[PDB]
């Protein structure tokens, strides 16, 4: 990612429960994805926690 | 409810099984009273 230029970047941060840190992949559904929060299948990024 | 929350689980080498059969399957009142970590399902998706 160093090597390529971005035409615009997103950055939500935000805190989760220690054991739902997979709940934010795409396709993956549960509680927070469902009523919280989800992204789009196709989703170019990454994520640090 | 037997199934989510027994007396104790049998042992792995003894591993329960029993046919479910003639009844209505839904997920939502009893998948969030025993949390859980590992999802991963191959041929269905949990919506679906």
């Amino acid at each position: 990612l160093n090597d390529l230029c971005f035409t615009n970047v997103y950055a939500d941060s935000f805190v989760i429960r220690g054991d739902e840190v997979r709940q934010i992949a795409p396709g993956q559904t549960g509680k927070i994805a469902d009523y919280n929060y989800k992204l789009p299948d196709d989703f170019t990024g990454c994520v640090i926690a | 409810g037997e199934v989510f929350n027994a007396t104790r689980f049998a042992s792995v080498y003894a591993w329960n099984r029993k046919r479910i059969s003639n009844c209505v399957a839904d997920y939502s009142v009893l998948y969030n009273s025993a949390s859980f970590s590992t999802f991963k399902c191959y041929g269905v998706s949990p919506t679906k």
